[PDB]
């Protein structure tokens, strides 16, 4: 749904690198190996976590019970 | 299909082999004392030990 | 004690008992209910 | 588009025998992992109420909102606003009510209506919230539906937390309930300091013959590094030779098997331990409603949520198969007592 | 004066010293590692080993058995100033090296 | 004195249940028959049950 | 035991330290403090704020493991523990959304706070050197000066995204000059807690206390504390040519090295290694390379959470494992 | 039409979970349904120094009670509404209490597809955490207990007659044969036996760093051993594997137990068909025990566990009772859990790749 704080096995905290993340997908175009290697994580633990990883809140919040 | 017939054998095979036990004379007899074998196994002596 | 929510217009609405329960606005058939305004307690852990 | 709407988690797999709690379809699970939150759901039920108009024009109120010497309100009431619905927000542990209702005593049968006054009597039948652990209301609704009918549905939510007795798959076939939750401390920790998520005992793997679940570490530690998902498909998907290159060339083993220093002993492992990530799932069949007990009387005590579906396991019985049991031992005063 | 942090049990030890069993209250593996180490370099003790006997307890079971001459009380009190001593000699090298750089 | 102990033990003892032991021990094996069809016979000449 | 230890291509041998009197007949290796004193030392390869790498030299496995055992739990951090929400309705639960404040890093000192007496009542556990309260409060509104097209719900919509860095500290009950030289925030204020949709708003208080990391994982003060011992190539039968050059493209490039204009391969800066005994199934490289690692020397790695700089950690932990074990020689034995 | 028909009071269903801490007479029951599950005991000479207490800590403290009934019946009084402390001071000699289920309290245990007799044995309790029926895995193979989240039944009789004989005739320890042949169906398990291979291996040479570390996880510290001197000496003082397993069975002079067998285990190679010996094999092979000491062979399922007549368990229950035997598989039993996770064994994709030569000859052949 939204990205977790901490990573699940050593807690790192890879909650504050995903909009850093989508803002390097979209403009200054590179694959996620690379884009996400110049941004921190080193590991393939704490990799997993922005690499694998769906987006639902942007569709739940499509369903707001508020105005609209 | 085992679990439907799980255990209509040995449910079955329960109805006659059920009051059989040895006596103090050791001859194994049934329930209403018309003795089955004057000895267990022709020896009387226990599998289990 | 601000107790209706309608379910598309979303507008804060309030009757009494047995008072013909729709909305006045646009007319939906179903009505929520707003959160409370006392102190819930939870647990971080 | 499963993709788009998964079921599972991505835990990573140190598949080894450890702490003796694993021996036969048995995960162990890490404290400090499951409390970053892997594995957390939550349960959403639904209680319907409906408000009948009866024959004799009469109907059936809802109300409530009643106080006794400062208790602003009681116990049982604490959980209900001044319309006698339960509020979005609130908890509901035992016995109190979040869905108070009143039948008139009367209008059981059929007198057809008279203009005398006998409406002046209301006999209470509330709902009552009952089970082990609380609940969270959410959602109320009020509806209207087709012959002109009150109706009521409330939604209670319940966050739970992966424990002893949830089961987990592996998109392999190899289901097995949880063991223990082991501190974060212990499970050994690969120098670069990856801790296991869940362990595994390899002793699964003979007697099953899944060795495409051995493909699915390979093809997966080797798919994090160069930022690509890769593809398992049938007949197909990635070769395990070109998966391998990836992984070697980035300072780790071809097999997958890396060194691990042990953890509550500090010394190295001497044999070499099959590590990486896989898919793991949480299913249904949780253990918060399965433990159901009965001390005497009916309305057992301890009653699981009523969801069974064509699954009428015995339940609290002494068949005759278990009849035939004791016999066999000779207990003549258990058969009595029993 | 704590009287339940350690304890001695009853049908364990022997007579007059030697193969006595401590219990340790609010314990994991690490002072148990620590402890059955120093024990271990001391040349009047053969059996020294600790156990945690279920793991939702704090508990932790220690044994130690000694040669002669030496009660496996006093093993014990030897076997835990030198840990003292330890953490003496690593704190102490390692803040003149963040020091001095 | 070790044979003669374990040969005086070794008797079935009275009031034992040993009809209602000796129907489990039977229909027990009998609910694991996977097909395995076999032969009293030479290269599949009958097909015996 | 037979030192520097063995690689093996199926398994790994010399694992026990075993240097205690009794290995042998003659009693080597008592413990003897002068000796201890002499062998023992410490490099030091970094310092950052927030990453520290360091070096320990002739020390056993068994308490340079307990260091890192206890830098996890026993050593003390704070994060928030207690939340009281209003008016929350956003489309994330109460329960989820509390889960996140609990797991966000408070960079402040813990020595400035005291342990929670869980025998008071509700509205005595909370005092003034006790307790750090945070306040978080976003309503969110349409943005008037919409653009010429719905491009993203970062423009047209006022504070849409919450971060950590709307957790606001509230000077609270009496001392509030002791926090006015350090005042608390989060270790790193970019942290999506949760999105909103105009209409939505959420308004709460968190309560942080002190505590263990092995209570919850919350109060970890560090993020990553391992270690590695030191690999080791011992290459004999020292023969050159393309074969040497293959045998530098297996392992890491930094890690051995062929003779610019000379003679044959050597080891260079075996540190970076990782070892994958990638050279030990050709059967061209069968008796000429071995690979190994010292068992004696340890190399500390530890990324901290962002509480407190990972040079004090270590000190701290020394100073734990220093005081449970003086505790306990002071408790009389009870039979 | 034969289907299951009662309906028993006092009862409970739980799924399983594994625990080797736990002996093999004994079931863990959790906290939760030992507390409805209650028993019901007479108050006499020798127990109203303990049922005060029972009934002052009341229903929801576990060590309780819930209910109680008067000597002349006045009602059945239950310990909720009313009637606090001072009911506990009167407790006339003829008072039944229903106390909770506590620890050591006999308890039989049964799995609802009941094929034969060792499908329902007894046990005794033991009060734990998190809720679920926890118990060994050497008693798991004749509930064929497979766990993946599978439920059992558990009933408590509520009479002083019937307890005495879930126990004595029908309890695990005087149940370690099944009936059908005479063979141990309730043995050492599955990690149980990888776990005394790798210790029983000839190339495992310990060290009183790791010897004493061995002794101490099996008999959870409280046991006075008898180191044995080693069999390398004056080089490295090294003892081997076998002299481990030599040493569970007899730890010290004060048991008894000497065990005298010696058969063939699992694959088995011929010596070199001239030498008389059976134990010049190959590979380790056949089994030589003298005096509670192994001299050959090593700990697989046909010595160590489930299987034939020839087991080493069998050999203590014929020679010296089920107690000495049941602590033996106790202490193998949480032996092998604290070893096996320290050691290491893992399989990977490595183990199961052919290298080059089968390709060859599955081409050929
Ligand atoms: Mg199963
Ligand atoms: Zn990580
Ligand atoms: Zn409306």
């Amino acid at each position: 749904m939204i990205v977790p704080v901490r990573c699940f096995s050593c807690g790192k905290v890879v909650g504050d690198k995903w909009e850093s993340y989508l803002n390097l997908l979209q403009e200054d175009e590179l694959d996620e190996g690379t884009a996400l290697s110049r941004l921190g994580l080193k590991r393939y633990c704490c990799r997993r976590m922005i690499l694998t990883h769906v987006d639902l809140i942007e569709k739940f919040l499509r369903y707001n019970p508020l105005e609209k | 299909v085992k679990t439907a017939e799980t255990g209509y054998m040995s449910r079955r095979l329960m109805k006659s082999l059920e009051d059989l036990s040895c006596q103090y004379d050791n001859t194994v007899r049934t329930s209403a004392n018309g003795i089955v074998q004057f000895t267990y196994g022709g020896d009387g002596l226990d599998p289990l030990e | 004690t601000l107790k209706y929510i309608c379910a598309e217009c979303s507008s804060k609405l309030s009757l009494s008992r047995t008072d013909a329960v729709r909305c006045k606005d646009c007319g939906h058939r179903i009505l929520l209910k707003a959160r409370t305004k006392r102190l819930v307690q939870f647990e971080a852990r | 588009d499963y993709d788009k709407l998964p079921a599972g988690q991505n835990a990573t797999v140190a598949v080894m025998s450890y702490s003796g709690y694993d021996i036969e379809d048995a995960l162990v699970l890490n404290k400090s992992s499951i409390d970053r939150g892997f594995g957390r759901c939550e349960t959403r039920r639904k209680t319907t109420t409906v408000l009948k108009r009866y024959a004799n024009h009469t109907q059936d109120i809802i109300g409530g909102m009643r106080v006794d010497e400062n208790g602003d309100p009681i116990w049982q009431h604490q959980s209900l606003g001044p319309d006698g619905l339960g509020e979005v927000g609130m908890k509901v542990q035992s016995g109190q009510i979040y869905i108070n209702k009143s039948v008139p005593t009367n209008s059981a049968d059929a007198p057809n209506p008279n203009n005398v006054n006998v409406q002046t009597q209301y006999r209470e039948a509330p709902v009552i919230y009952r089970g082990p652990e609380p609940s969270h209301i959410d959602q109320v609704m009020m509806s209207v539906s087709d012959n002109d009918q009150a109706l009521i549905k409330v939604l209670l939510r319940q966050n739970r937390r992966p424990e002893l007795g949830d089961k987990f798959s592996s998109r392999h076939g190899q289901k097995g309930v949880c063991g223990i939750i082991v501190k974060q401390e212990d499970m050994p920790f690969n120098d670069q300091g990856i801790v296991p998520d869940i362990i595994m005992n390899p002793h699964g793997f003979p007697s099953r013959m899944t060795v495409g679940k051995m493909i699915e570490l390979i093809s997966g530690k080797a798919g994090v590094l160069n930022g690509t998902l890769e593809y398992g498909t049938c007949f197909g998907g990635s070769k395990l030779e070109d998966m391998s290159k990836i992984l070697v060339d980035q300072g780790f083993n071809y097999s997958g098997k890396d060194m691990l220093y042990s953890g509550i002993t500090g010394e190295c492992l001497q044999a070499y331990i099959f590590f990486g990530p896989i898919y793991y799932q949480k299913l249904k069949h949780m253990v918060l409603d399965k433990m159901h007990a009965r001390a005497r009387g009916p309305r057992a005590v301890l009653t699981r949520q009523p969801t069974e579906g064509r699954s009428r396991d015995g339940g609290l019985r002494l068949g005759e198969m278990e009849r035939d049991c004791v016999i066999a031992y000779g207990a003549s005063q258990l058969l009595l007592e029993r | 004066p704590d009287r339940e942090k350690i304890k001695l049990l009853t049908q364990a030890t022997s007579e007059d010293g030697t193969s006595a069993s401590f219990q340790i209250v609010e314990e994991d593996h690490t002072l148990g590692n620590a402890l059955r180490y120093v024990i271990m370099k001391n040349p009047d003790v053969e059996f020294c080993g600790y156990s945690i006997p279920h793991p939702s307890e704090n508990l932790l079971n220690i044994r130690i058995q000694t040669y002669g001459e030496t009660t496996a009380v006093d093993a014990l009190q030897k076997g835990l100033k030198d840990l003292m001593d330890l953490c003496d000699v690593v704190e102490s090298k390692f803040t003149e090296k963040i020091k001095s750089m | 004195e070790i044979a003669l102990f374990k040969y005086r033990k070794a008797r079935l003892e009275p009031g034992t249940a040993i009809g209602a032991i000796g129907a489990q021990s039977i229909g027990e094996p009998g609910t694991q028959m996977t097909l395995k069809t076999f032969h009293f016979a030479g290269v599949a000449s009958m097909n015996v049950t | 035991m037979s030192n520097i230890v063995g690689i093996e291509y199926n398994r790994v041998t010399n694992t026990t330290s075993t240097d205690f009197p009794g290995f042998s007949k003659d009693a080597e290796n008592e413990w003897n403090v002068e000796k201890f004193k002499k062998d023992f030392e410490v490099n030091i390869s970094s310092l950052d704020a927030r990453e520290a790498n360091f070096d320990l030299i002739n020390i056993d496995t068994s308490i340079a493991n307990a260091f890192r055992r206890i830098m996890i739990s026993e050593v003390p951090s704070v994060a928030a523990e207690y939340v009281y929400f209003f008016n929350n309705t956003s489309v994330i639960q109460d329960e989820v959304l509390a889960h996140r404040i609990g797991l966000v890093p408070l960079k402040v000192d813990p020595d400035m706070l005291t342990w929670v007496d869980s025998n008071l009542p509700d509205d005595e556990k909370f005092t003034d050197e006790n307790t750090i309260v945070l306040s978080l409060n976003v309503k969110c509104t349409r943005n008037p000066d919409a653009p010429k097209g719905s491009t993203d719900p970062k423009e047209l919509y006022n504070n849409a995204h919450v971060y950590a860095r709307d957790l606001k500290f509230e000077p609270q009950g009496r001392q509030s000059t002791t926090f006015a030289d350090c005042p608390v925030v989060p270790a790193d204020p970019d942290i999506l807690l949760a999105k909103l949709r105009p209409g939505q708003e959420i308004s709460l208080k968190a309560h942080c206390i002190l505590g263990i990391g092995g209570d919850h994982a919350k109060f970890s003060p560090v993020s990553t504390a391992s270690y590695r011992l030191l690999p080791q190539i011992n290459i004999l039968q020292p023969i050159k040519g393309e074969s040497a050059r293959r045998f530098q493209k297996c392992f890491p490039p930094g890690v051995i090295g062929i003779d610019e204009g000379s003679d044959e391969a050597y080891v260079k800066d075996a540190r970076k290694d990782t070892v994958s005994r990638e050279v030990l199934r050709y059967e061209e490289f069968a008796d000429k390379v071995k690979l190994g690692r010292v068992r004696n020397h340890f190399i500390f790695n530890v990324e901290s959470a962002g509480a407190m700089t990972p040079e004090e950690i270590f000190f701290k932990s020394v100073r734990i494992l220093k005081n449970k074990a003086e505790y306990l020689k002071n408790c009389p034995i009870t039979q | 039409g034969n289907l299951s028909g009662k309906r028993v009071d006092f009862s409970g269903r739980t799924v399983i979970s594994p625990d080797p801490n736990l002996s093999i007479d004994e079931v863990a029951v959790p906290d939760r349904v030992a507390k409805v599950l209650t028993y019901p005991e007479k108050v006499t000479r020798y127990n109203r120094h303990k049922l005060q207490e029972l009934i002052v800590n009341g229903p929801n403290v576990h060590p309780g009670a819930n209910y109680l009934l008067k000597r002349n019946e006045d009602a059945r009084r239950n310990l909720r509404y009313g009637d606090r402390m001072k009911l506990a001071k009167n407790l006339q000699i003829g008072d039944v209490v229903e106390r909770h289920l506590e620890d050591g309290d006999v308890v039989l245990f049964n799995r609802q597809p009941s094929l034969h007799r060792l499908s329902i044995l007894s046990h005794y309790a033991k009060i734990r955490p998190w809720r679920t029926f926890r118990l060994n895995e050497c008693v798991c193979t004749p509930y064929n207990a497979d766990f993946d989240g599978d439920e059992m039944n558990l009933h408590v009789p509520q009479t002083e007659e019937a307890r005495a004989e879930a126990i004595n005739l029908m309890g695990v320890k005087n149940n370690l044969l099944t009936p059908k042949s005479g063979e141990p169906i309730i043995a050492a398990t599955q990690d149980f036996i990888t776990g005394s291979y790798l210790i029983s291996h000839k190339d495992s040479f310990y060290d009183r760093a790791t010897l004493t570390q061995l002794l101490s996880m099996m008999s959870d510290g409280i046991e006075h051993f008898d180191i044995p001197p080693p069999a390398i000496m004056k080089p490295y003082y090294l003892w081997t594997g076998k002299q481990v397993f030599s040493l569970l069975i007899k730890p010290n002079h004060n048991s008894p137990v000497v065990i005298n067998l010696d058969a063939k285990n699992k694959v088995f190679v011929p010596p070199k068909s001239k030498s008389l010996p059976n134990e010049m094999s190959q590979n380790d092979g056949f089994v030589i025990i003298r005096g509670s000491q192994i001299l050959s062979g090593v700990m697989d399922k046909s010595v160590l566990g489930d299987g034939k007549k020839h087991s080493v368990f069998y050999t203590i229950l014929r020679d010296y009772g089920p107690q000495e035997a049941a602590n033996a598989m106790n202490r193998m039993a949480k032996l092998c859990a604290r070893f096996l996770g320290n050691r290491g064994f893992s399989i990977g994709i490595n183990d199961v790749t052919p290298a080059d030569d089968l390709k060859q000859k599955k081409e050929e052949l």
